């Protein structure tokens, strides 16, 4: 399964969760930023490593990191 | 789907068909196995070195030993101008008649030998099928030698550690007086004992080699001090190589240039050559300090070389522990210098033919050329992708760094973006202006009108020319006078064999160049600098850049970072060897065309027709590849065939394997999925064959294998074709 | 100092005690790469064994023959050429068989010099240092006799004399 | 140790445990007159007089080794002066 | 044939040519480096870009038969090279 | 070389006192079953399985020298070459000089006689739940235990027996060969010289 | 041409050759 990582670059803007085809981010309690939430990564067995989190993400050089790594059927998006 | 990437369980846990591709693709990167040390990681390198070394001898033992069985090499020896030597047998149930008849050589049908290795054994004193054989069987025991210590050093006493791995003193002492002086010396004693009586028809083997004096006077002049009396009574210049006619006594001699009857160079002249190599490495051995208080720690050498006015930084305190500890630094250097080694290899071999009747030799001429400039691009290239990797995962920015201020090495990242934008300029520059300068010639000849051509004479390389003794150009420079002091020095030691054979119109020493070696050589120039600022960029920008400024997080090779950002194809360094690639096989193609051309019109005589048509381009595509194509492609036709038949077949194989090429590289993944998932879906739903269910689920090469599979396709099919193209028109065009 | 061939250099860590026959005889201290002393021990001794057998059989070779012709050559280095392929390669086959075994166990035992050859049972009833006295006396003579072939090889093939 | 240097000379140590204890006013002397009798054994050997088999003279090249030499003489002699020896 | 080692003799086949077209090239990258700098410190940068202001344009390309003079009094002044708000990548 | 240790102390020979005793047959065995599994498991290389399958083999071999060396004699095995007309050029041997010299039309015979047993052996290899004796080790199943220096004197249609013959016959193929290299004849004139005269008469 | 001896004990060595390079393949395992 892929690897997700969240920064405390984060600003909350939830773009990242509502961008996630697999459901694998959710938005948690912060208090490091104005929005006082955090996305976090609970469900990364789902992660198939589209970025599309990635994509959404305002933050400089993101705040949210997809590293690729062993393949599963869930992570290779294989319906058979 | 288990236990077969034994070295990776998350590949073994892969349900897929990538797990079998990448079990392939990694299981040389010893580094990234599963529970790995750095003491296994060098003791495996160990055995697998060992075990490369045995695999090397006995691809050439079974060279020597089908040359002995199936060749023609004492045949040959009594007439190597007209005898075309033969590599091996022939057994294809394949054949009709007509094939078995057209490859028909003596007894069976065989192969010619485009490898030269006749020549080869021939100057180094074979004359028998059996002194082949005895090779061949010390070269198998050779080989049995080598695997049987890498097995023995991965037993458990006999497995070094890391010090002994990372004794760098050592093993440079070692490796230059051992293995290169020691070599040069034992090469030297062969050279003369077997060899040099041997071209004067003495036969010198393993029995009367204790007896026979290889000089008249035995070793009483080395000795004595009067080394002068192994240097008089030179071969004379009516010496016929391999008989007694016109022989002479020396053993080592300067004497330049050419046998006269071999048209290669002296064998008396080698030997000197490698006994002076001998001392010299042997003398350079000592260099570095071992067990005897004696010597250099290279740690201090490196760590005082900073300039005192400063302009690199430290200097280069942090290289000897970045370099032993780092196994992709010092594979890029081997590599890099192994390119540079063989790239002198096929520059030297054609000007200066070492072997007896090589120059004579055309197709084996071209064959060998092509295949050492293939091979040092081949190495060049490993050599910057090695560095990259070291980038990657090797470099360790605090020890290349004291307080602030920065190493010789860390500094080429600190002006990495000037590195990069003066390789891009000078690229630029070049190819701008070089094919401008082709294109002009194209549209004016074209017109009609070829004297308005830009037609640039080469007079920097020509002034070199002049320099060596080339009385050619009218520079009367410094070997082209006969006053000056370069030729007064040595106008008795070896220029009257080198200004002979420098100034002759038959050899390939200096061969005479005009514009369009000045178009070619800017073309070259140009394929060179673009495949090192690919190589460069890919190597600098490893670690990150502004687009992801976190790449070594990633590694040396990952498919992409998405499309965001703006889209991120091909941003990591592996991608960068990846296009490079296409550049080295793309500057390797002009440097061996540029080659092939220039020989094909000095062997045919018709050195006029390279010297008007190489200006252009439509020339070289008229000239070149048009013309020589001709006896390639009538290698078979529907009247019949010729022993070039499988030449032309293997030109359209390469020809085919370029184009799938071309499928995997033009054509990305996602299109290969969904119809994967089609092709699934008809097996699961269609009877009889529900039977039959895959254990490993099919599914798409990914980006980097498909990457590269295309790449590798490109590559064997680029080698192929121009492999048959270049023997099969040498072949059909020189009778 | 602690070497008694050479009094005047101190001998390698390696050398001490132990190992009849140990002199502190090790000067460019090739002890020091080893990992410990058993493998060259045991290749000094096949080595020793097999100098031994050689010196024998050239005096003999040199005074007594075999009955057949074929082993009538009297100088040993031609005899090596005169002999058929048959003899040689059952010396050889008998050789290897000895050795494979061997081989297994040379390269992780404690004493793998000791191949446990004592047909007669010249060790059983003798005390520890009897049979280090033993040992010392096999190594000299095995020393003496490599030296000795050796030499008697290079004098055969420099001069054509098997002996003397 | 430390042979890393930092300042106007590197220090002493970077000329081994034999040139370390040399005085500068040996060192450079010692350095020219290296350096011109190894010009004149090469000027002597070549240059002046052709060469040949017959004519090598171990002394000319022997000598002509002490040009490369006298470089790191008079190197050693500027470090040593600099470092007040 | 071109002799264009630098030979003054065979000075008008390679060395004038040069010449001329450095003096040309070089008005050209002058009156572009003038022109970027000029509408860089207006309100709206970008749209002088692809809307060029063609009076400041034919202002500034007329200028540049000065280039030569115009860069060795630009270099001196410092006002050629940027020294440390380029912006570098990561390593 | 002397300031570093080569060899790492934590990596160094321990004797396997596992193999105490342990005859060099059992000593053999035993490593090569430890040092190459799922090939030992399946029976293969120095194994009682093995070892009885090549002695029946042996045996039959025998039978078949015999059988060519009569056939030989007695004007049977045809003359002649294969004809490259008909079966292509893979046929063809050597052309001397502007003469096929094919493959012998015995030769050919021979070949197809020892293909005919090897692909009944063949399908007695993939017919393995159809047949008394299989070719392989089943997974669980163990090597029958070795018969040792001198299996059991046990005559008839017995285990021991079948052994015994197997050895003395694959001991007569390995004399056989040797004799006919270090002598230079026909391994059939071999044979021929071993009976005598009786079977090329 | 040689002879079939010469063949003959040049493939026998060459088998040696193959169970040293098994026995280094198997040691560098599976
Ligand atoms: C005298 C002692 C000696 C000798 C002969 C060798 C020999 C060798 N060692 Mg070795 N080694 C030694 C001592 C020695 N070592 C010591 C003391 C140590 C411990 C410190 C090591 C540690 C060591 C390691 C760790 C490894 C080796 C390896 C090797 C092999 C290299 C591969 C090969 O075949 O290259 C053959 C090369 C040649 C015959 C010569 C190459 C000729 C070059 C290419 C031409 C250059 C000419 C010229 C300069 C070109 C430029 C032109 C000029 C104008 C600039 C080679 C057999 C490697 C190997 O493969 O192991 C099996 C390896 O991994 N050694
Ligand atoms: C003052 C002492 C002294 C001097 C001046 C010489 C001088 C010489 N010896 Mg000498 N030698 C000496 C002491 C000396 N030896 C001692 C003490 C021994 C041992 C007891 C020897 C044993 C010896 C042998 C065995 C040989 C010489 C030889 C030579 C001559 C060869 C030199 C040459 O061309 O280099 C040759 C250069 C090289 C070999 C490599 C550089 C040279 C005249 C050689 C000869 O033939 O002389 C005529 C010779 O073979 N010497
Ligand atoms: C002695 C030289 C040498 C050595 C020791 C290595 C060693 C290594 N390289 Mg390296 N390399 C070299 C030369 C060398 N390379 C050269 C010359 C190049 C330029 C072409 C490269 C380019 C290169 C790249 C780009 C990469 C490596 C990598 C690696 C590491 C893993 C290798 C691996 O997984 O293999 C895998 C082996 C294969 C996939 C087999 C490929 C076989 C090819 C396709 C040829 C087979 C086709 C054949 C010709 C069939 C003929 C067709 C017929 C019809 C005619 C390893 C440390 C990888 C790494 O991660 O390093 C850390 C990596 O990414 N190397
Ligand atoms: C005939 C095909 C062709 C041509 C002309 C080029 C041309 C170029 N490539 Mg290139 N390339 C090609 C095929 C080709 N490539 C292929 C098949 C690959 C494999 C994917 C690559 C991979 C590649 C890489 C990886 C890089 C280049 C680079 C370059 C530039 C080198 C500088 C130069 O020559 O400037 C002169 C330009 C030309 C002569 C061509 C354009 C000029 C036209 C005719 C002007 C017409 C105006 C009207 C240049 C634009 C490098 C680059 O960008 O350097 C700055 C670089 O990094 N190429
Ligand atoms: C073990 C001690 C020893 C003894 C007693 C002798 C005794 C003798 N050697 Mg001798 N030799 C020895 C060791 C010994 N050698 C060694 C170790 C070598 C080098 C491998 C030689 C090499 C040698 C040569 C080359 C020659 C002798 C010769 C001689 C004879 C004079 C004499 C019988 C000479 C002789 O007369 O040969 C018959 C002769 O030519 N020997
Ligand atoms: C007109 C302004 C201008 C100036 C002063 C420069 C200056 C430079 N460029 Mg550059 N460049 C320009 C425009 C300009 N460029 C444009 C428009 C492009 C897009 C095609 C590029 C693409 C480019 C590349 C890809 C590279 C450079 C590089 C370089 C440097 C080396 C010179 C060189 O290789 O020329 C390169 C010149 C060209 C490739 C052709 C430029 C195209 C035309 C002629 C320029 C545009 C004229 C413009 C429309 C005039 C309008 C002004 C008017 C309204 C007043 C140098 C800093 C190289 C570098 O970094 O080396 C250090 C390098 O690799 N440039
Ligand atoms: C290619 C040469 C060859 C030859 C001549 C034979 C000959 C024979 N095999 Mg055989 N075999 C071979 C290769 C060969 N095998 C191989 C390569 C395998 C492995 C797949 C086998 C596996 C095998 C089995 C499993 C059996 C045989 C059997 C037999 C015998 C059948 C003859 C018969 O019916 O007698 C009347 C005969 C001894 C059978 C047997 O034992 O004899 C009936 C039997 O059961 N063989
Ligand atoms: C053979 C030998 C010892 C053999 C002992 C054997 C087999 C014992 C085997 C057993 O004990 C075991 C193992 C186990 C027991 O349970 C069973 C037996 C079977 C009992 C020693 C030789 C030892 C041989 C020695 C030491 C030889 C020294 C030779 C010298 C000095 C020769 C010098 C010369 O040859 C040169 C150099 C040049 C010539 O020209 C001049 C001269 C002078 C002739
Ligand atoms: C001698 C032999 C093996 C000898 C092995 C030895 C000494 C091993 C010794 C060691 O293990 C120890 C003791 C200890 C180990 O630590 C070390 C070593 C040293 C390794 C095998 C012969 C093996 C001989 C064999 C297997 C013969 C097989 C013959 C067959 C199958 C018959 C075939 C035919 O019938 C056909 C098929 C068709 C007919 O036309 C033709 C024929 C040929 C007649
Ligand atoms: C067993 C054997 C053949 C068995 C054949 C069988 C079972 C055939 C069974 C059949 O069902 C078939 C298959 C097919 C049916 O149509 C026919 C029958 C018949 C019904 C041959 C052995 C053949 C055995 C031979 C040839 C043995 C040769 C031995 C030699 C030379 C020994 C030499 C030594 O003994 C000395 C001299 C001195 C010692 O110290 C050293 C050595 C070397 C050991
Ligand atoms: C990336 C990288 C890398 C790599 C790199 C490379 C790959 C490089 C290459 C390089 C090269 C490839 C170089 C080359 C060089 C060359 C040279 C440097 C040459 C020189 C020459 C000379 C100097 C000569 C001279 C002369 C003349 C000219 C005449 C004759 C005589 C004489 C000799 C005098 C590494 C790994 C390291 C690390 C990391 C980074
Ligand atoms: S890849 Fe990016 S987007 Fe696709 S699931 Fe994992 S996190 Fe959500």
């Amino acid at each position: 399964s892929h690897t997700v990582k969240i920064y405390d670059t984060c600003i909350g803007c939830t773009q990242c969760v509502r961008a996630c085809p697999t459901d694998v981010l959710e938005m948690v309690p912060w208090d490091g930023c104005k929005a006082g939430q955090i996305a976090s990564a609970p469900r990364t067995e789902d992660c198939v490593g589209c970025k599309r989190c990635e994509t959404a993400c305002p933050t400089d050089f993101l705040s949210v990191r997809v590293y690729l790594g062993g393949e599963t059927t869930r992570s290779l998006g294989l319906a058979y | 789907v288990y236990k077969f990437p034994k070295f990776s369980k998350a590949l073994a846990e892969d349900p897929s068909t990538r797990r079998i591709w990448y079990g392939i693709a990694t299981a040389h990167d010893f580094e990234s196995h599963d529970a790995m040390t750095e003491s296994k990681l060098y003791q495996k390198i160990f055995a697998s070195h060992f075990g490369h070394i045995a695999i090397i001898f006995l691809w050439t033992a079974g060279n020597l030993f089908h040359v002995a069985w199936q060749g023609n090499f004492e045949a040959w020896i009594l007439n190597p101008l007209k005898v075309r030597p033969i590599a091996h047998a022939i057994w294809d149930p394949h054949f009709g008649q007509a094939a078995y008849k057209a490859f028909l050589k003596t007894s069976s049908p065989a192969n010619l030998a485009l490898s030269g290795v006749y020549e080869w054994w021939y100057t180094i004193g074979m004359r028998t099928n059996n002194d082949l054989y005895q090779g061949s069987f010390f070269l198998i025991l050779l080989s049995s030698l080598l695997l049987f210590a890498g097995w023995l050093h991965l037993q458990p006493s006999f497995r070094p550690s890391l010090d002994w791995f990372k004794a760098n003193e050592y093993r440079l002492n070692h490796h230059l007086s051992g293995l290169f002086g020691v070599s040069s010396l034992a090469w030297t004693g062969h050279l003369v004992h077997v060899a040099i009586p041997e071209s004067r028809g003495i036969h010198v083997g393993w029995d009367n080699f204790l007896t026979v004096l290889p000089h008249p006077e035995g070793l009483t002049p080395f000795f004595s001090g009067n080394w002068k009396a192994y240097a008089q009574n030179p071969d004379t210049a009516s010496h016929i190589f391999g008989s007694g006619e016109g022989s002479g006594t020396a053993i080592l001699t300067f004497l330049g240039g050419f046998h006269p009857q071999t048209k290669s160079l002296w064998l008396t002249d080698m030997a000197h050559h490698h006994l002076a190599i001998a001392v010299l490495f042997i003398v350079a051995g000592h260099m570095y300090r071992t067990n005897w208080l004696i010597g250099h720690q290279m740690k201090l050498i490196l760590e005082a070389h900073r300039p005192p006015g400063g302009r690199l930084g430290i200097g280069h305190i942090g290289l000897y522990e970045t370099i032993t500890n780092s196994l992709h630094f010092q594979l890029g250097l081997a590599l890099a210098a192994l390119g540079v080694a063989t790239s002198l290899t096929a520059q030297h071999m054609y000007a200066l033919p070492p072997y007896a009747f090589l120059a004579s030799n055309f197709p084996t001429q071209a064959a060998l050329y092509t295949h050492h400039q293939y091979i040092a691009g081949f190495l060049m290239v490993g050599a910057f992708a090695h560095g990259a990797i070291f980038f990657v995962r090797d470099y360790d920015p605090a020890v290349n760094t004291r307080n602030g201020e920065k190493n010789v090495l860390a500094r080429m990242l600190e002006h990495k973006e000037a590195i990069i934008s003066h390789l891009s300029w000078v690229s630029l520059f070049l190819g701008f202006h070089t094919l401008g300068i082709y294109v002009h010639n194209d549209v004016v000849v074209a017109f009609g009108q070829p004297e308005k051509q830009i037609l640039v004479e080469p007079l920097f390389a020509e002034w070199i020319q002049a320099a060596s003794g080339k009385t050619l150009y009218n520079f009367d420079l410094l070997l082209a006078s006969s006053n000056s002091p370069a030729s007064v020095a040595s106008s008795q030691l070896w220029l009257p064999g080198w200004l002979s054979a420098i100034n002759d119109g038959k050899n390939s020493l200096f061969l005479p160049i005009g514009p369009g070696d000045f178009l070619v050589h800017h073309a070259i120039a140009l394929g060179l600098h673009t495949t090192t600022l690919i190589l460069v960029k890919g190597a600098l920008d490893a670690r990150g850049s502004k687009l992801m400024p976190d790449k070594k997080d990633f590694g040396y090779s990952f498919p992409c970072d998405g499309p965001g950002r703006g889209g991120t194809c091909d941003i990591s360094a592996w991608d960068a060897f990846y296009l490079a690639m296409f550049w080295m096989l793309n500057t390797i193609g002009w440097v061996t065309f540029y080659w092939h051309w220039k020989h094909l019109t000095l062997w045919q005589g018709n050195q006029v027709q390279f010297n008007e048509s190489s200006n252009y381009i439509m020339g070289w595509l008229r000239d070149y590849l048009w013309l020589n194509s001709s006896p390639l492609i009538n290698g078979y036709n529907p009247f019949g065939m010729n022993s070039l038949s499988v030449w032309a077949w293997m030109f359209l194989f390469g020809h085919l394997v370029w184009a799938t090429g071309f499928m995997f590289l033009i054509s990305w993944r996602g299109y290969w999925q969904e119809l994967i998932e089609t092709i699934v879906w008809a097996h699961e739903r269609t009877p009889l064959a529900n039977l039959v269910r895959w254990k490993d689920k099919p599914v798409a090469l990914s980006i980097v294998q498909a990457r590269l599979v295309g790449l590798a396709h490109f590559t064997i099919g680029y080698v192929l074709t121009y492999a048959a193209f270049v023997i099969a028109s040498t072949i059909g065009k020189l009778g | 100092a602690q070497s008694k061939a050479l009094p005047f250099l101190k001998a390698p860590a390696k050398l001490d005690g132990s190992l009849a026959g140990d002199f502190g005889f090790d000067p460019m201290g090739i002890s020091d790469q080893v990992a410990n002393l058993k493998y060259v021990r045991a290749a000094e001794l096949k080595h020793c064994r097999v100098a031994m057998l050689g010196f024998l059989g050239w005096v003999v070779q040199q005074y007594v023959h075999l009955p057949g012709e074929i082993y009538a050559e009297s100088n040993p280095l031609k005899a090596l050429t005169s002999v058929p392929l048959l003899s040689q390669i059952q010396i050889f086959l008998f050789i290897g068989a000895i050795e494979l075994a061997t081989l297994d166990q040379t390269y992780t035992a404690d004493k793998p010099w000791d191949l446990g050859f004592d047909p007669l049972n010249f060790s059983k009833g003798k005390s520890e240092q009897q049979m280090k006295d033993l040992e010392v006396k096999e190594l000299k003579n095995g020393r003496v006799a490599m030296i000795a072939i050796m030499g008697l090889i290079a004098q055969t093939l420099y001069t054509g004399v098997p002996l003397f | 140790e430390s042979t890393y240097w930092e300042g106007k000379a590197p220090p002493s140590v970077v000329l081994g445990p034999f040139l370390s204890k040399i005085p500068s006013g040996v060192l450079g002397p010692a350095s020219l007159v290296a350096l011109i009798v190894g010009s004149y054994c090469t000027h002597e050997s070549n240059i002046f007089n052709t060469l040949t088999v017959d004519t090598i003279y171990p002394a000319y090249v022997l000598g002509s080794f002490l040009t490369p030499i006298s470089w790191g003489l008079h190197v050693a002699a500027w470090i040593q002066k600099m470092n007040k020896a | 044939h071109l002799i264009t080692d630098g030979r003054w003799s065979h000075g008008s086949e390679f060395l004038l040519p040069s010449i001329l077209f450095l003096y040309i090239s070089g008005w050209i990258g002058w009156v572009g480096r003038k022109y970027i700098r000029t509408v860089g410190q207006t309100s709206n940068p970008t749209e002088k870009e692809i809307i060029i202001d063609v009076p400041l344009a034919i202002s500034i390309m007329t200028s540049g038969f000065l280039w030569p003079f115009a860069a060795w009094q630009e270099f001196l002044s410092g006002d050629l090279i940027a020294s440390d708000e380029t912006i570098t990548t990561s390593p | 070389g002397t300031p570093f240790d080569t060899v790492s102390k934590d990596e160094l020979a321990v004797e396997n006192k596992a193999m105490a005793g342990k005859s060099v047959f059992e000593r053999a065995m035993a490593d090569f079953n430890g040092r190459y599994p799922a090939v030992a498991a399946l029976g293969l290389g120095p194994s009682a399985k093995a070892e009885r399958w090549n002695g029946r083999h042996a045996m039959f071999g025998w039978i078949v020298l015999l059988a060519t060396g009569y056939a030989q004699a007695h004007g049977l095995l045809p003359e002649g070459g294969m004809d490259a007309k008909e079966w292509g050029t893979w046929v063809i041997v050597s052309t001397t000089n502007g003469e096929q010299v094919t493959i012998p039309a015995a030769r050919a015979a021979i070949a197809i006689g020892h293909l005919h047993f090897g692909a009944v052996g063949v399908f007695a290899a993939y017919s393995k739940n159809s047949v008394k004796d299989r070719l392989l080790l089943e997974p669980g199943e163990k090597d029958e235990a070795p018969a040792g220096l001198f299996p059991a004197l046990r005559p008839g249609l017995t285990k021991e027996a079948e052994m015994l013959n197997g050895r003395v016959a694959m001991l007569g193929l390995v004399a056989l060969v040797a004799v006919s290299a270090a002598t230079g004849q026909d391994i059939l004139s071999v044979i021929d010289q071993g009976l005598g005269g009786l079977l090329l008469k | 041409m040689i002879y079939d001896s010469q063949v003959y004990i040049a493939l026998v060595i060459a088998v040696v050759a193959s169970v040293l390079a098994i026995r280094l393949g198997a040691t560098l395992y599976n």
